[PDB]
């Protein structure tokens, strides 16, 4: 079990829900299908997004079985592993596909360094079993999972393949309506379920009542869902817990035939967090919300891949706690909060640094102290190149490490440390106003990175509540610029033949951005695999302009290849809005592709812009599977309507508030579980502990508000609660 | 028979 | 002149209204101004249940509170109704399918005439018949505790705190902060204009709506979005159980009279501070009521019998002429002594050079429109 799952079922265990799969029943010997339209065992839901990294990842090397052998292969698992996702959350309104697009290049410089390590790391342990076994098949590059690379072209088609036989076959996908939003459209996954989340809230007519769900392995999920500050929010996932006790009988391989799956319940968060982040004698009002942002902006700060940690704050998963009991007592002092809708208040951010970088020198101390004291357990139970530390030179435990730290890790004279120390801190403090932005409110600068390998220590954070904060949003690389900037010359086989004679040959403009062998720093990490690769900055100019000089080389397909694309919608002939878009989209006016239909939420649970398609859909047309295998039939277009997505501009900043008309939930959390996360109270069996747990999903009851003594209904309310209880 | 009766809305005679 | 009384305990047969259809609505500015198809003073819903724990004050700003409605030279003017009707006609044509054409306020007082004393419902009205349909219009007190202004105050400071003057989408986020020190104002208000009838009469109503619950829909009926926000002292005992059934009964007349399908109340306590707030459907406010209270159950389908006898009785005795070019009449309606009294307006009566040939009961514009018909 990971460490923040484990953190996650210690502190917060109601959350965590099993999720109810349906096996198909059985007569006569035939295997009946699933009926996807029968009421579900988990509950009712509208919005299910899907981060499709989250399914090819496992499809491609599965720790179940061994990986596919050819490409066809992994999509017909892709096939697989989408269908039971969707057979177990079966959304009922909407359905989003996030693949990876072209990040910022914030997030490219950790792929450019992920790609980097993976590349060598597993070269060198290649090359080790090839001499093994020459002295006495080739290994799928992960590398192919990137925008631009023909893979995921394949998987794009595979997918809209599958959407429309979804949605021309099965009879309960007739109200559904799926929106694919592949790697030719800019931007993550996660980052792309946000903002489709923030222009459905943005809708008048959205319903305040909406159940959404996310799919994804990654732990921000949990925050991203309470940033949508959505209550009736989910996040469906694989179950660590059943994992952990994998290791060892029959039903135990039955779980490694079947999965079980997780739910992660986003109200019953809430419900924790309402005591948790409970601070009194404030001197502005207490707002759920806004102390929900706070910590959300906390634990982007104790970790992200934006920005290198602090050396105080080791992992996430924990100093979270430091950071909260920090906010708990800094927040009386202050005027607001840390953060309004995705802004940072400088002054309380400044205040909080300060006091955090009061006790880092504690922290340190006591860091080394309990590592002595666990090389004591394990001891009674038993550069150019290479992996150098710099932190055994620095002893961050031993007092003068400020100076140690600098020289060691930055190699400047002392005499230069303090505007070195006040560019690092002003640059990682624009890092953190650009996460959250990045976070709350859409991508503040797609040029904008942190230009340093270290971050600076928690005393150095003073004197930027002046700064003033400002990102030019610029426009996304294209997917070969990305490509070229992420990827090493062990991977150039992806890009083109034209582009991969840049990341080699030794005169080539850009051959100092490439290197084949770079240090390592393990700044105090003892394991191997999250040691800092010190790989070299890409400039922006000289590369755009070493790439957009081949650009003109290229062929036709690859020209086509490298251009930006738009979300589709699918939907099915029996929709509520088939005949309008239809009738808008494919006339005879509308032929000319230049009239777009915005629709709202009422009608169909969902709002947007839609225009013709781009992919060449027409009406009594025939959709081909391009998956040579499987025997996949050929579809009808008379059964499918498809067309070109985009969302409706937010009118104004996205606040971070509770809609009007919002029915919470059946509460969760009894007063002990309460007065427990309140008051801090303390009291391998988690596994069985967590079967027993369900979560009502859904609005309960008619109104919004709560009963309250003082009220008619509430009056007769309480009196039928006093007569009940005698 | 008249009790019973709740005030109601009734569909009456419109212009589009 | 006619005369005619009629006894307030009699009981008609109709038991249902013709479904309330929105044909209009204008805007009242704070300088006595009407803006026909305006939407300015229309104002939106939001109240999140976590702001009832904020122990608002209700009495707060009492001193700044801005009262245009006293300063008004006409207070129950029907030029704004009168000029929405106009507008629709323009829009057909053809002149409006109506019998009589008043207030939703006139309305519900004649109505409550047949559960209330004179003293507390106060009923004088002034009924002219002009091109085959009667308008009504109500004269105002006229007359130009602490306690009292007090709590007409707290309605306007309620409403003032649980409404933006723009959807909640398109509100920043300073606005809905400092909402709850903006400045109350009366006077400036929404009106929408709805056609209804019950048995053979078909009425023109105007209602001044508070908010809009969900969402407007831009050119289309919007009477299942509104909403009607009051605001009355907590209930602690029996005896407020009943004094708030019997205010419940009133607010849902007013509602279903024009088809306000939401009612939301905020309860203050003894020290103006907003305790709750509970939201009822006009649907299921009669049923309640029998649950809880039968003798003001019953009243719900007495008050639509009585409502239909009263048009019954005011179409009868009050004789239309269908030429626009026809000699005018005024009536003047009051409830006293247990019954309504109807009785013409002579000419040596000062209120009848008014009434017939000047703008107190209609407009200049809405007359000569009506006539070049
Ligand atoms: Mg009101």
């Amino acid at each position: 079990v990971p460490s923040f799952f484990r953190w996650l079922s210690r502190k917060y265990p109601k959350i965590i829900s099993p999720v109810l799969e349906e096996q198909p029943q059985i007569v006569d010997g035939v295997i009946l299908p699933l009926d996807y339209s029968a009421s579900n065992p988990n509950g009712e839901l509208d919005n299910l997004y899907l981060d499709m990294n989250g399914i090819v990842h496992p499809c491609s090397h599965p720790e179940n079985k061994p990986p596919p052998e050819t490409e066809d292969e992994m999509l017909l698992a892709v096939f697989e592993y989408t269908n039971r996702v969707l057979n177990m959350a079966r959304p009922r309104k909407v359905l989003v596909m996030a693949v990876d697009g072209v990040a910022p290049r914030a997030k490219m410089n950790q792929q450019r360094a992920r790609r980097f390590r993976s590349a060598r790391d597993a070269q060198i342990e290649n090359e080790a079993r090839e001499e093994i076994m020459r002295q006495r098949k080739k290994t799928w590059d992960s590398n192919a999972i990137t925008p631009g690379t023909p893979f995921m072209d394949k998987l794009a088609a595979a997918l809209r393949y599958w959407t429309a036989f979804k949605l021309a076959t099965d009879p309960g996908w007739k109200n559904l309506q799926v929106i694919i939003s592949d790697a030719t459209v800019p931007g993550e996954g996660e980052h792309k379920i946000m903002n489709f989340i923030r222009s459905q809230r943005a809708d008048p007519e959205y319903n305040p009542n909406t159940t959404h769900c996310i799919y994804g392995l990654d732990a921000d999920l949990i925050f991203l869902g309470l940033a949508t500050h959505e209550p009736h929010f989910k996040i469906l996932r694989e179950d660590v817990f059943a994992q952990d006790n994998r290791k060892r009988k029959q039903f135990l391989q039955k779980q490694n035939s079947e999965q079980p799956f997780l739910w992660l319940h986003i109200n019953v968060l809430r419900e924790y967090l309402s005591a948790e982040l409970w601070v009194p004698g404030l001197p502005f009002t207490f707002d759920l919300e806004r102390a929900i942002d706070d910590w959300v902006f906390m634990c982007f700060f104790c970790g992200n891949d934006f920005l290198p940690h602090l050396p105080c704050l080791d992992v996430r998963e924990n100093s979270i706690d430091i950071l909260l009991d920090i906010w708990k007592v800094v927040l009386p002092k202050l005027k607001t909060y840390m953060t309004c809708d995705g802004v940072l208040n400088l002054p309380s951010v400044e205040t909080l640094l300060q006091h955090l970088g009061s006790r880092e020198g504690d922290i340190f101390k006591t860091r080394h102290i309990q590592e002595a004291r666990k090389k004591e357990a394990f001891e009674r139970r038993k550069p150019k190149n290479g992996v150098f530390d710099t932190d055994e030179f620095v002893k961050l435990f031993e007092p003068g490490y400020h100076e140690r730290y600098y020289t060691a890790k930055f190699h400047v004279t002392p005499q230069d440390i303090e505007q070195l120390r006040k560019d690092m801190v002003k640059c990682y403090i624009e890092g953190v106003a650009w996460v959250l932005m990045y976070y709350y409110q859409g991508c503040a600068s797609w040029n904008w990175f942190y230009p340093y390998h270290y971050a600076p220590l928690a005393t150095d954070f003073h004197g930027f509540s002046h700064l003033e904060i400002k990102f030019e949003e610029g426009t996304p690389f294209l997917p070969y610029e990305q490509l070229m900037s992420v990827l090493p010359a062990a991977s150039g086989h992806a890009l083109p033949k034209i582009f991969r004679s840049l990341m080699s040959e030794p005169d080539s403009e850009i051959i100092d951005f490439y290197p084949e062998e770079f240090p390592i720093d393990m700044n105090g990490k003892k394991m191997s695999w999250q040691g800092i690769a010190l790989l070299p900055f890409i400039d922006q100019d000289r590369l755009l302009t070493a790439v957009r000089a081949q650009y003109p080389l290229l062929s036709d397909a690859e020209r086509a290849r490298n251009i930006r694309g738009e979300p589709v919608l699918l939907i099915s002939n029996k929709n509520a809005n088939y005949e309008r878009f239809s009738k808008k989209l494919y006339s005879k006016e509308n032929n000319n592709n230049n009239v777009v239909v915005k629709f709202q939420h009422f009608k169909s649970g969902l709002s947007g812009i839609v225009s013709k398609d781009v992919e060449g859909f027409e009406l009594n047309g025939k959709i081909v599977c391009p998956i040579q295998g499987g025997s996949l039939p050929n579809l009808s277009t008379t059964l499918i309507l498809k067309m070109s997505y985009r969302l409706i501009p937010l009118p104004s900043r996205n606040k971070s508030i509770i809609l009007n008309g919002f029915i919470p939930s059946e509460p969760v959390l009894t007063a002990y579980d309460l007065d427990s996360i309140m008051y801090k109270y303390n009291n391998w069996n988690f596994g069985n502990d967590l079967k027993q747990n369900i979560v009502p999903v859904g609005p309960k009851g008619i109104t919004q508000y709560k009963p309250r003594t003082g009220g008619y209904r509430a009056f007769f309310y309480f009196a039928e609660l006093s007569r009940n209880n005698v | 028979d008249e009790d019973n009766i709740i005030p109601t809305y009734e569909v009456g005679d419109g212009d589009d | 002149g006619v005369s005619a009384n009629l006894f307030v305990k009699q009981r008609g047969s109709t038991t249902a209204l013709k479904q309330p259809k929105e044909i209009g609505f204008y805007s009242r500015t704070k300088d006595e101004e009407y803006l026909i198809s305006d939407d300015t003073n229309l104002n939106y819903y939001y109240l999140p249940d976590a702001e009832l724990d904020r122990k608002l004050d209700l009495s707060s700003g009492f001193q700044k509170f801005k009262d245009y409605y006293k300063d008004f030279e006409d207070r129950c003017s029907l030029r704004g109704l009168l000029e929405t009707i106009e507008s629709s006609e323009r829009h057909k044509g053809k002149k409006i399918n109506a019998d009589i054409i008043t207030f939703r306020g006139i309305a519900r007082k004649l109505i409550s005439c047949a559960f209330d004393s004179p003293s507390f419902n106060t009923v004088d009205l002034r009924i002219v018949s002009f091109n085959g349909q009667l308008f009504i219009k109500e004269v105002p007190e006229a007359v130009n505790n602490i306690n009292q202004d007090l709590n007409v105050f707290t309605g306007y400071k309620f409403e003032t705190l649980a409404t933006l003057s723009n959807p909640l989408q398109y509100t920043p986020r300073e606005v809905i902060e400092k909402r709850t020190k903006r400045i109350v104002s009366h006077g400036d208000e929404y009106i929408s204009v709805v056609r209804t009838g019950v048995g053979n009469c078909k009425l023109i109503l105007g209602a001044e709506v508070d908010c809009i619950f969900d969402f407007k829909e831009n050119g289309r009926d919007n009477l299942k979005h509104y909403a009607e926000l009051k605001c009355t002292q907590q209930v602690a005992n029996i005896s407020d159980t009943h004094k708030f059934e019997r205010k419940l009964f009133r607010t849902w007349l007013q509602c279903f009279l024009v088809g306000i399908p939401r009612i939301i109340y905020g309860f203050k306590d003894d020290h103006y501070v907003l305790k709750t707030v509970e939201e009822f459907s006009t649907e299921e406010v009669p049923v309640l009521l029998k649950n809880n209270n039968p003798q003001v159950g019953s009243a719900c389908l007495e008050a639509i019998k009585w409502y239909g006898l009263l048009t019954e009785w005011l179409l009868k005795m009050i004789p239309r002429d269908e030429d626009p070019h026809s000699q005018i009449r005024a009536f003047k309606l009051v409830f006293e002594n247990n019954h309504l009294r109807l009785s013409e307006i002579e000419e040596s009566d000062e209120e009848y050079s008014g009434l017939i040939d000047g703008e107190h009961i209609l407009s200049n514009g809405f007359k000569e429109w009506r006539k070049s018909l």
